[PDB]
RNA sequence: UUGGCGGAAAGGCCUUGGGUGCUUGCUGGCGAAUUGCAAUGUCAUUUUGCGUGGGGAUAAAUCAUUUGUAUACGACUUAGA
RNA sequence: CCUGAAAAUGGAUGGCGCUCAAGCGUGUUACCUAUACUCUACCGUCAGGGUUGAUAUGAUGCCCUGACGAGUAGGCAGGCGUGGAGGUCAGUGACGAAGCCUAGACCGUAAGGUCGGGUCGAACGGCCUCUAGUGCAGAUCUUGGUGGUAGUAGCAAAUAUU
RNA sequence: AUACUGCCAGCUGGGACUGAGGACUGCGACGUAAGUCAAGGAUGCUGGCAUAAUGGUUAUAUGCCGCCCGUCUUGAAACAC
RNA sequence: AAAUUGUUGAAAGGGAAGGGCAUUUGAUCAGACAUGGUGUUUUGUAUU
């Protein structure tokens, strides 16, 4: 959502040329991490390692206004609002490891094939 | 059946061997193709340069940069030539234009390889005696290339120092003749010859 | 001593096609070498494979085969007609095919 | 051990998709023939969809078979289990969506007791 | 119920064929293939090798033979198609070949269960691949060059074009 | 290890010498089976990594400030331990 | 072949290109490939037939067949679905009905039918018939809901705020 | 003698596609005998696997195709609605 | 439920996208191997 804003010098950081300082949505989601590390905190969690893994804002009912124009016509005037959920997480490293095995499948000349190598090389 | 095929432009016809060499790159053949500049037209030196000046007036009117590229090298000559004998808006095409490479003169790569040639589209072996013919490199410098001097230099460099591996190959050739005609005439020899070697 | 090759090589043109729609069941295919159909008659029945490698072990192998059969000769100038168990992916348009010895009749 | 058949063999194995069922959504995939005066589906240009046709038809020595050479019927119950008690080479059953799981394991071993094919005895029990 | 009972039924037998009318013939092999004769294996394990053939087995297979002492290729059948015959030829007079059969080549196919997951020769057809292999050679060092030839293994080089090559 | 030569896109060519391995140039000895009658029957490549060793030095850009030889905004000439 | 032969965006033997042609006239021949022709398999339609048998078959049942198949407007026929109704399955179901979601499966040329897995919460279906307010992509259709435009036009009259 | 035409119920090969049908039935051929057969539709032998290998679905890539439906109209992709 | 969105996942993207035939690649998945037949060195001993 930044079609036809203005251009910025502080957009390099992340390589676009669009970028805004929403100062009323920035307050809200600073707000709502100030709650989730509340809750982390209470549950007994890092609150070092802790990163949002997960946020998500959509959209919400709409609250509805008018506005007027010319020539005694009646438009809307809506708000967006939003859903704004998030969950942060302790870090950690890759855990996983050791992938399926896939067994094999060979036919009689391939296996005849793996013997005769294993004979041939030592 | 070659990795790569090098073939000396010289005395080919451009649509000649534009034809055969857009088959052998469609087939999946690699191709090199040097001495650009000698590659011929059949026709007058005028009526092909009237044939470019017709070319050259072709472009997008509202903006000539979207319009025909003119490109005026001998090579980018042939590779225009080549790239409407093939269809390159296909990746099939794409990857028969990405086998292709052409040059002027014979940079270092292909200077040290066997150049080959197309028999069917040679000038001397094609067109009539007494027919009219220009060349690609006067053809070029006539409409806007800028590089007749420095290629003919190159070339003429070149063309020395591979003249005078030839004298060297020449004498090594005749030397192995001269020490090995001793061991001719053989035993073996003779019984090769029967069996047709 | 370093040539194991016991097959001669092949290109795998195009499908068998008018100007403008092609038939993906029937391949052409170029014999190296040859260049009439009175020597592309030689070939007619031998096999064929079109080899590729794949970056997906299958069966203990990461080398595919489709497998094929020279079935008629295509033109004046040595290309045969093939037809294969699979249509060969259109890909390969120009890729090299090996054309087997067999069934031999020599 | 099974009836020597002609190999089953499907003319048109892919699904008959209504005209523009991609190009919009209010447009279901439910083959509906295009009736228009200028429809290239209708007037069957080159490159275009194909319409279902009875030359589509399956060979009636194999229609209706399923892969195994079973023709499916849908059953309800051990009487329903009952009509194909003898024709376990032709008819395999399938328990209907709608039966209760106790239902189900009834049905199950009485179509294992008599050697009946079940196309879905895995429903309603995990793996 | 969703469908009670047809009142037509099929029938439970299972059909019988009909009396085929295609009666099995010998097989008639082309004249470039006569015992004695140097084959090129065109296929197999020992694909590309030069082996003597010896003898036509009843099931269309030819019995060959390296010889095992000569390129390693024991006494084995190779299928008639899978060969390049080739105008060289040893005197196959001297060996008996009467003992070799579709029985002589019975395998005991192994057991599904039995899984080489992971992971012998028998003794008569050893000591008979002796004597044959004995018999041709005694033969083939008659002629020159021949046991070497047969030692090579046959390739096709840049420019052996097979449908002008002479074999 | 010793001369180089090669700038068109040089990235390739011998040699000067020491060491080692094959040599089918001519003759021998042993081995090969069973992949079972074929199944490409697997043999060459713009990248990396908790990793191992023959060795190497510890840089800038950008934002913020400033500038006005620039400038709608970005960009652009500049300055700042 | 040339002169005669002048029109406006740049430009079209289809393009590249072609000159003892890849041009023009002519003459053998080879080769390429249509949903055409020949021959096979299968589908359906039409037609001409066979078929009374002690059970294991509701005789256009089973079977032998030969030919044929374009289609708007239009006609006719066989079917597929929807809401209700009479019979029946002593049909399915709170141990989960109906709905809904599912680049899972099978069946049918198709309309569509059946099933696997999630959601859930009280009814629903097969068959023989009856009945109709019975099937939507459009009607600047109706009523609701929702988009891209778009974080865009803009929020600049009435002196002005610190 | 060779051409060149025509005929052969003349011989010898090399390839490809297909294998419908399924409880005796027919017409024929083979020294005119019981039997056989290439005679009213493929059998025989052999191998590998028994699995996602074949195949289905699905997404993509590639080759060649493919203009937006409905409508009125002689004619619609239409710069017609 | 759909239109329409957010996140994650997977994919393609040189002036559209979508589609048909055919294959390939990656995912995903259904189809005899308990059986109207022979028989056995006992898996855990109306027979396995």
């Amino acid at each position: 959502f930044n079609s036809s804003i203005g251009r910025t010098a502080q957009g390099k950081e992340f390589g676009v040329t669009k970028a805004r300082w929403p100062a009323k949505s920035v307050k809200f989601v600073q707000g709502l991490l100030q709650n989730a590390a509340a809750n982390a905190e209470a549950k007994g969690l890092d609150a070092t390692k802790l990163y949002v893994s997960h946020i998500q804002v959509n959209q919400a009912p709409k609250q509805r206004r008018r506005t007027y124009r010319a020539h005694g016509r009646i438009n809307k005037y809506e708000s967006s609002p939003s859903h704004i959920e998030l969950v942060v997480t302790e870090k950690e490293e890759a855990v996983a490891k050791a992938a399926e095995k896939k067994v094999v499948r060979l036919t009689s000349r391939q296996r005849g094939r793996i013997a005769a190598q294993k004979r041939i090389a030592a | 059946v070659e990795p790569v095929v090098v073939i000396d432009g010289k005395g080919h016809l451009v649509g000649r061997l534009a034809s055969v060499v857009a088959k052998q790159l469609l087939n999946g053949q690699k191709i090199v193709v040097v001495r650009a500049e000698e590659l011929n037209i059949s026709g007058e030196f005028f009526r092909n340069k009237l044939k470019y000046h017709d070319f050259l007036r072709k472009a997008t009117a509202f903006n000539k940069t979207r319009g025909p590229f003119h490109f005026r090298a001998p090579s980018r000559i042939f590779y225009k030539a080549l790239r409407g004998m093939v269809s390159h808006k296909t990746a099939r095409g794409k990857a028969a234009l990405e086998r292709l490479k052409v040059f002027e003169g014979i940079p270092p790569p292909y200077d040290k390889k066997k150049r080959v040639v197309v028999p069917q589209a040679l000038r001397v072996l094609r067109l009539k005696p007494g027919r009219k013919y220009t060349t690609l490199g006067k053809l070029s410098t006539s409409v806007g290339w800028k590089y007749e001097d420095v290629v003919a230099k190159l070339e003429a460099k070149r063309k020395v120092s591979s003249a005078e591996y030839y004298a060297k190959k020449r004498a090594f050739t005749k030397k192995v003749a001269s020490a090995n005609a001793t061991a001719a005439e053989s035993d073996v020899a003779k019984q090769l010859a029967a069996l047709g070697y | 001593a370093e040539s194991h090759r016991l097959y001669v090589k092949g290109k795998h043109l195009s499908y068998q096609r008018s100007k403008r729609v092609n038939n993906p069941n029937v391949s052409l295919i170029k014999i190296e070498g040859v260049a009439t159909p009175q020597d592309a008659q030689f070939y007619l029945g031998k096999r064929i494979a079109y080899v590729y490698r794949a970056s997906k072990e299958v069966r203990g192998s990461k080398i595919r085969v489709m497998w094929g059969k020279v079935t008629r000769t295509h033109g004046n100038s040595g290309v045969v007609r093939a037809t294969f168990r699979n249509n060969l992916p259109a890909k390969t348009f120009g890729a090299s095919v090996r054309i087997f010895l067999y069934p031999s009749n020599i | 051990a099974s009836l020597p058949h002609p190999k089953i063999v499907k003319k048109h194995t892919k699904k008959f998709k209504r005209h523009h069922s991609d190009r919009y959504h209010r447009v279901a995939e439910n083959w509906r023939k295009q009736k228009g005066i200028d429809s290239v589906v209708r007037r069957r240009f080159r490159g275009n969809i194909s319409q279902p046709k009875i030359g589509y038809g399956s060979n009636k020595k194999t229609k209706f078979l399923s892969p195994s050479g079973h023709k499916t019927f849908l059953v309800a119950n051990v009487k329903d289990l009952e009509t194909l008690t003898m024709h376990t080479k032709t008819y395999a059953a399938e328990i209907a969506h709608n039966i209760s799981a106790k239902n189900r394991v009834v049905i199950l071993a009485r179509a294992k007791a008599l050697g009946i094919k079940v196309t879905n005895p895995k429903g309603r029990l995990a793996l | 119920t969703a469908q009670q009972a047809p009142k037509w039924y099929p029938s439970e037998d299972v059909a019988a064929p009909k009396k085929t009318r295609k009666a099995v013939r010998p097989q008639k092999l082309r004249a470039s293939l006569v015992p004695g004769t140097v084959l090129i294996l065109l296929a197999g394990r020992f694909r590309g090798k030069r082996v003597v053939y010896l003898k036509h087995l009843e099931d269309n297979t030819l019995l060959v033979t390296g010889p095992f002492k000569v390129n390693g290729v024991p006494l084995r059948r190779v299928n008639a198609r899978y060969v390049i015959a080739t105008s060289t030829k040893v005197s196959v007079e001297g060996v008996n070949v009467e003992k070799f059969n579709v029985e002589y080549f019975a395998k005991e196919k192994l057991t599904k269960k039995e899984k080489k997951e992971a992971n012998e020769i028998k003794t008569e057809r050893v000591e008979d691949q002796k004597v044959v292999d004995k018999a041709l050679l005694a033969e083939i060092k008659k002629t020159p060059l021949l046991k070497q030839y047969l030692s090579a293994s046959f390739s096709l080089k840049n420019g052996d074009k097979p449908h002008l090559l002479k074999f």
